[PDB]
């Protein structure tokens, strides 16, 4: 009884949310009509974490869908798992996204905020317990970047204790979909640092890199791209849903990996990944999984660890497997590469085991780590922001909404210190 | 008659308790439902018209491990009150498990443990299990021990805990929780045993031929140790030893109590057919550092009084001859002010094998509990690890926000420093 | 696969058709050379029939259909045949076509 | 006490837990003979996580006993036998069909009909009323509680016929009364409510 | 044996009454031809409350229909259940209604009153016992508002002991149909205050609001509007018709809810109400029902209670359901919202549990409450009635019938004190 409330925002969050709910529904064995048709009793042990039961044996997830324009919602309705979601949970506006942070925060955010908050309060206070909230959104967009940060502040005000773990997608450095990305990402950073307990950063360039190199797909679709992200989300909460040799929930994850309140940005990765033709040839044991997790090519954030140093690291395993073999790998991978860890924290790698692996996979693993390599990521946006901000004009569309020009300086003031904050703690 | 109450804290404690009570059931011959197809009283109570219920209390702040027992095969054995489960675990934080969430449930458990003692006419002590790195094992264990000290006073409180491994680690904050619990345990515990998984992993692979063990194998070996210790109170013998006898003979001082453990013979079925397993043969194996359940070499330190417990075919002759041979070992050192150094107990009940067991059916066995200055090596490694984290204040914010005052961090540091001074001051001869 | 056999020198060639996003290296499956059966004997036209399981180098292939000129030349050797057994469907291709069916088919 | 039924039970435990033994039983084979000691097999089974009963052990040991040695069990043969239950490795030879995903996955009725009479007349829903006792959402409760709720509704039936329903609707694993399918059968015979 | 005699006045009463007799015909299982074709023996336990038997197995209702023009009766005759009614119970005039209270009360009221009374006497003195009468009429029109108040006085003169329960529809301000409704409502209130034991107020504004908010009907017709009203009056008499764990009939309701003889105007509420596209996902439980009843939006009276304070409240439940679960909600809901309850009466919430629920619903609930928010309702009409008095408006139409101008002064004066009477009890 540690119910988790799932929040989606905008075009990016809804597509990822739609695919993500396919993974868990298959894992527990929920028919698209909403009725359990699974294969074992353990799936019903703690299905209450993500599902509510309606009278009639039909289970409905604790999902909230938020957007400013109805176009994204109608696609979700016609999706394969569209019937699953509760109709009242769809909250949408009647105005364009605008791709503007100020417009989504001030102009259209306020009206939606009060309507959304009542919807959350329905699910938040409907269950015997609630561990924390879960957010999936993009920072380069307009709705998820603007309104998502506004709701993030309101959730903390009402429910300080709960874990506000968020999944974010960061604007790509090389080629991206939006000109005004530097403003929206920079403005959203200040709200994320002070309010969110845990932040996972995901980049589309890393996802494309994996699809070519590891999965050998000729034309990677968003369906394959969203699938990889969804499997990470299922891995983190797997300890709550299923038994294991050593349980490790969200609050355990934050305590170990976060040594200081503002140093909590994480990079993530998943193993095993294999092309459809190679899986015949590949032997799969515990040492093989550990090879991918620390390998830089498997990181879903385009930040090479070798250029920085590690502070903390956490790995989760699923499936029946030797406890000695997991603990031995953690010691070796730490002693073998002592050049990439800080001396002042020993035992930098946390471990965990879960009993039941995902369908088809006998064993699987998930990696969450904290490193100073994020200084590369925010360097890219800050450098681009400086060029655009010296050109005073593009702020025009932000000022008309009510955003004061000083906010850009305060927005640039804070994440500059965050880049600094990672600089000194490398020593 | 003369009974013992066992309490288990944390997931490690519950899983160790699972194996230990499995050993008790088949050793007395009790079916999983509590029926029969003697010393039952010492560990079980006759209640259900043919049925026995164990004298145990299982405590954890999260339901997963306890619900495995609730849904497991052995569920019908336990009274529902004996299995207590919390709502959210301490998240490997000593502060959360002691002050905020621990105090939510402390007075619930103390009622059940006091209730079970009412039926216990001949209670002689408590056996307590911890995981030092875990949040519930340390924070909640400290709160429980502090209350049990004043609730009952002069009743033996024996501990059997999982000390952190020298290099193997699964939790980053492990050094913080270990030192804070150290101050609480040292004053309130009558005698506290220590084992570590790293030394176990080496032992269940070398002597017992297992390539890749799990936590299940380690818990089964731990069960054997407890069974031999309690065998004197439960079966026929020629030299019985009571809870007061281990404690009076093993601890020369109040704060020196900490013993170390070993078990012999540990061996596989194929190997057992080739050797004789004589009394001197099994006795000689105990003293090697390889068999030690704690990864510390006795040759670094010295030996104070020791205890040996034999089971089965053993005859008092071969005990005295074997112990006399041990005294001739110059590779073994003893302090000058303890020339006697030994107490031996002999019992007739041989060890019992398990369905799906790991060990061979040996006709005779021996277990030892001994105090040595070599444990000061273990405390030194933990102390150095703590200072590196506390020098840069790596994790203080988590602990302070959950009720702990920061002044407790140096105070527990000071107590460990005094304890290390206690060991080296005593170690010197005069 | 596509099995090509040469009447000039009895060599055989197998070419797997390329498929969108198959994820498997596709192309020439076996280079043109004389094929020795499991009995250490060379494969000949006398072995191929339409509807009979043909094994080569640890694998077994099932002959489904023949080309128009292949039908005619085999007709002059009385080796023709038509089996109702089509290729069993690939479940993985079925599911991806349904996902692509979701993207394309019908809001009407 | 049966080789085949125990083999079927182990395969079902394999499908539910998604576990392969070739990891554990291949450790002890230091010479790659395909044979290991019987007691290492006993240790390997417990390590594998399944709680095999003693009776099942010696029947397995007797059936997979070796001829080249004393008390050696052909672990490779045993591991292959369970693996074949999923799919033969010779599928590079065409013929075999795989399980796909579907092959992997009067006294009583008289009492049922009278219960249906009561529910139709009353317009009851039983599935919401048993919920008080099936903690951990297994939806299987003790026989006493199953009976006890029934006259909490108020259908004071004779004692022996209630135990008859417990006998037929028994859940073999927990030895409890399975009320999930019981409620489905009850509401179906009542019809629309 | 607690027979209830039904009276229906005007275009409003005949339409609503016809729909009401459908619902009871559904619940007891009466064929439209007037014969029993049901499914349960309990239906015939106490069907005598609302029905008589014509020799031959035909059951007829204890209903009397009243109007001034035959147009509405013919609409009732040709309805689906029209032939069920007794032929002689149709009483009608041969003159237009006119929407004039004075014309309805004096000119055509006296002629019809004598003929109607003997028809009532036939049904009133045909049964073993008679607990009370049931009146359905509108207060904005001329037929139900005019002749209904005249019949109400004569019923009280002959039958003082019996319960004269009435259901009324208040003329909705700013919306309602005709120009002269404030005159008709003002004159009728004085007759209602002294004569009627219980009065339930229903506003057409709330029925429209509930349909759009809750039932999500794009085109709400009078069929759906009357259906929702039919549930409440069906629920109130359900305790008489079926067994239960704790019975509560009309006379129990009046004693508990009425602290002083004049403060007895009530608001009514019903739950559950769910859109036909969302009823499958809803987790209908006892606390869920309590949420809807006390939710301010579910009241069919357009008077928000939070602007006022509560004096008494009563809830009825229908289903096989725990007594403890019911009894706990009252204490919780009363303790949480203590700011809305008077402190000189504790335990302001009454209860009852009836066994058999309505068809289709596993369980349902009914709410009737009394609050000082009625001062909002009478303020709207009084101000509207004031502005038609200043320039004397249409009163000349009322004078020709025989109404003295002082009757308007006494009608406003009585309501003025009634508004004041609710003011003092707020203290
Ligand atoms: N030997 C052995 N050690 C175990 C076993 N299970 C857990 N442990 C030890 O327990 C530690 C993990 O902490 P937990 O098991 O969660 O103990 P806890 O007190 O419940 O901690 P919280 O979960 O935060 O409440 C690890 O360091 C393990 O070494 C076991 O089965 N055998
Ligand atoms: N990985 C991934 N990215 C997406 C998907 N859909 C949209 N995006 C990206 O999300 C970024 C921001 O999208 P936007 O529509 O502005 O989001 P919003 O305005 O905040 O709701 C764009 O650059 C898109 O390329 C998806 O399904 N998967
Ligand atoms: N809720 C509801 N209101 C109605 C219905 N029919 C009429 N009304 C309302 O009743 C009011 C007055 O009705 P009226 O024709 O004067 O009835 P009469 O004077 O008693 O015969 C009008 O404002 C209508 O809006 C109905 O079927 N349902
Ligand atoms: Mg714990």
């Amino acid at each position: 009884v540690r119910e988790i409330v799932h929040i989606q925002a905008g075009q990016c969050g809804n597509q990822i949310g739609a695919k993500f709910w396919e993974v868990i529904s298959d894992e527990h064995g929920i028919d698209p009509t909403g009725s359990y048709h699974g294969d074992s009793d353990l799936q019903l042990e703690r299905i209450n974490v993500y599902y509510n039961e309606a009278t009639g044996g039909k289970y409905v997830p604790r999902a909230i869908l938020v957007d400013l324009e109805p176009g994204t919602m109608d696609s979700v309705r016609a999706g394969q798992f569209g019937q699953l979601f509760r109709p009242d949970n769809f909250v949408f506006g009647q105005s364009g996204a605008g791709n503007n942070w100020a417009k989504g925060y001030y102009t259209e955010g306020q009206e939606l905020c009060e309507s959304i908050l009542d919807v959350i309060r329905k699910e938040a206070e409907s269950c015997d317990c609630l561990q924390g909230f879960q957010l999936v959104h993009s920072l380069g967009g307009g709705t998820g970047a603007g309104l998502g940060t506004l709701l993030l502040n309101k959730l903390r005000e009402e429910y300080p204790d709960r874990i506000l773990s968020t999944y974010s997608i960061v604007p790509s450095p090389k080629v991206s979909d939006t000109v005004v990305e530097p403003y929206n990402c920079t403005l959203s950073v200040h709200q994320l640092v002070e309010s969110a307990d845990e932040v996972f950063c995901i980049d589309n360039e890393a996802l494309y890199d994996i699809c070519f190199r590891t999965l050998k797909l000729t034309t990677p679709t968003y369906g394959d791209l969203n699938h990889l992200v969804s499997m990470v989300m299922s891995g983190t909460t797997c300890a709550l849903r299923f038994p294991g040799q050593l349980n490790s929930d969200l609050r355990k994850l934050a305590v170990n990996l976060v040594p200081f309140p503002r140093l909590h940005f994480f990079i993530v990765g998943f193993a095993p990944l294999t092309s459809r033709g190679s899986q015949q040839y590949r032997a799969l044991t515990v040492p093989e999984l550990t090879s991918q997790l620390f390998d830089n090519k498997n990181m879903m954030a385009a930040c090479d660890p070798r250029r920085g140093v590690y502070l903390t690291a956490s790995a989760h395993f699923r499936g029946r497997m030797s406890s000695k073999e997991v603990d031995e790998q953690m010691l070796n991978i730490q002693a073998r590469n002592t050049s990439y860890f800080v001396e002042w924290i020993p035992s930098n790698v946390k471990s965990a085991i879960c009993d039941i692996p995902p369908r088809g996979l006998k064993m699987a693993a998930t990696f969450i780590g904290n490193t100073t390599a994020f200084r590369e990521l925010f360097t890219r946006v800050d450098s681009q922001f400086q060029k655009m901000y010296a050109r005073r004009a593009f702020i025009h569309w932000y000022v008309n909404e009510g955003l004061e020009t000083v906010e850009f300086d305060e927005a640039r003031s804070n994440m500059t210190d965050l880049i600094q904050e990672y600089e000194m703690y490398e020593t | 008659m003369r009974e013992v109450i066992s309490i288990h804290v944390g997931q490690a404690g519950v899983q160790i308790g699972n194996g230990c009570w499995e050993l008790y059931c088949l050793e007395h011959g009790i079916q999983p439902d509590g029926q029969l197809p003697d010393a039952f009283n010492t560990f079980f109570s006759e209640t259900g018209a043919g049925k026995h219920v164990p004298r145990a209390v299982f405590v954890d702040l999260e339901p997963t491990v306890v619900d495995e027992v609730r849904t497991g095969t052995y569920r019908q054995l336990f009274h529902p009150e004996q299995l207590i489960s919390g709502k959210e675990d301490a998240a490997n934080n000593y502060a959360r498990g002691h002050y905020t969430v621990g105090k939510e449930i402390i007075d619930l458990t103390l009622d059940r443990i006091r209730k079970l003692a009412d039926q216990c006419t001949g209670l002689q002590g408590f056996l307590i299990f911890h995981s030092f790195g875990g949040g519930t094992g340390a924070g909640f264990g400290s709160l429980l021990l502090e209350r049990l000290s004043v609730d009952y006073g002069k009743k033996s409180k024996l501990e059997f805990t999982v000390y952190p491994s020298p290099q193997v680690s699964t939790a980053i904050v492990e050094p913080y929780n270990s030192i804070l619990a150290t101050h609480s345990m040292i004053d309130h515990s009558d005698c506290a045993f220590m084992v570590d998984n790293e030394a176990l992993y080496d032992l269940c692979r070398r002597a017992l031929d297992i390539e890749r063990p799990t936590y299940t194998n380690l818990n089964r070996l731990i069960g054997q140790v407890v069974s031999s210790l309690t065998a004197s109170l439960r079966f026929d013998g020629a030299l019985n030893v009571d809870f007061t006898e281990f404690q009076t003979n093993l601890v020369p001082y109040a704060r020196i109590h900490f013993p170390i453990c070993s078990y012999a013979p540990v061996i596989s079925a194929e190997k057992a057919y080739h050797e004789q397993l004589s009394v001197a043969e099994i006795t000689n194996s105990l003293f090697e550092p390889a068999n030690m359940m704690v990864k510390c070499d006795p040759r670094h330190g010295k030996y104070m009084a020791c205890t040996l417990l034999y089971r089965g075919d053993v005859v008092p002759k071969d005990v005295s001859a074997a112990v006399a041979t041990i005294k001739t070992k110059r590779t073994i050192q003893f302090v000058d002010w303890c020339p006697t150094g030994f107490k031996m107990g002999i019992n007739y009940q041989p060890p019992t094998v398990v369905p799906g067991g790991d060990l061979a059916k040996v006709q005779r066995a021996v277990c030892m509990l001994a105090n040595t200055t070599a444990i000061a090596e273990a405390w030194s490694r933990l102390d150095h690890k703590f200072d590196l984290m506390y020098a840069k204040r790596a994790f203080v914010h988590w602990y302070v926000g959950e009720g702990m005052e920061e002044a407790e961090f140096p105070e527990a540091r000071e107590d460990l420093a005094l304890l290390e001074k206690d060991y080296d001051e005593v170690a010197a001869e005069s | 696969v596509k099995i090509l056999f040469f009447l000039e020198d009895d060599t055989i060639e197998i070419v797997e058709p390329r498929v969108k996003n198959s994820g498997i290296p596709q192309g020439t499956f076996l280079r043109r050379h004389r094929a020795k059966k499991d009995d250490d004997s060379y494969v000949n036209v006398g072995d191929f029939h339409i509807g009979e399981e043909f094994s080569l180098y640890g694998r077994v292939y099932f002959i489904q259909e023949a080309d128009k000129f292949t039908h005619e030349f085999l007709d002059k050797l009385n080796r023709d045949g038509r089996t109702d057994e089509t290729i069993p469907d690939d479940p993985y291709i079925q599911k991806r076509t349904l996902v692509e069916y979701n993207e394309t088919h019908r809001n009407r | 006490d049966n080789i085949d039924d125990l083999l079927i039970e182990m395969h079902k435990w394999c499908l539910i837990n998604s576990v392969l033994f070739a990891e554990f039983l291949g450790q002890f084979d230091t010479h790659n003979n395909g044979e290991i000691t019987a007691e290492h097999f006993r240790t390997g089974i417990t390590i594998s996580g399944y709680k095999l009963t003693d009776k099942e052990f010696q029947v397995l040991k007797d059936y997979y006993a070796s001829e080249t040695k004393k008390d050696y069990v052909k672990w490779r043969q045993f591991d292959k036998d369970v693996k074949e239950m999923t799919v033969p490795l010779d599928l590079e030879k065409t013929p075999q069909f795989n399980p796909l995903t579907q092959a992997e996955l009067p006294k009583v009725q008289e009492i049922v009909k009278e219960i249906s009479k009561f529910v139709r007349k009353r317009r009851l829903s039983l599935i919401e009323q048993f919920k008080d006792f099936d903690k951990l959402n297994h939806k299987k409760v003790n026989a006493s509680h199953f009976t006890r709720i029934l006259q909490l509704i108020g259908c004071y039936l004779s004692k022996d016929r209630i135990d008859e329903l417990c006998s037929f609707y028994n859940d073999p694993y927990t030895k409890f009364v399975d009320y999930g399918k019981f409620c489905a059968d009850v509401d179906e015979m009542t019809g629309q409510l």
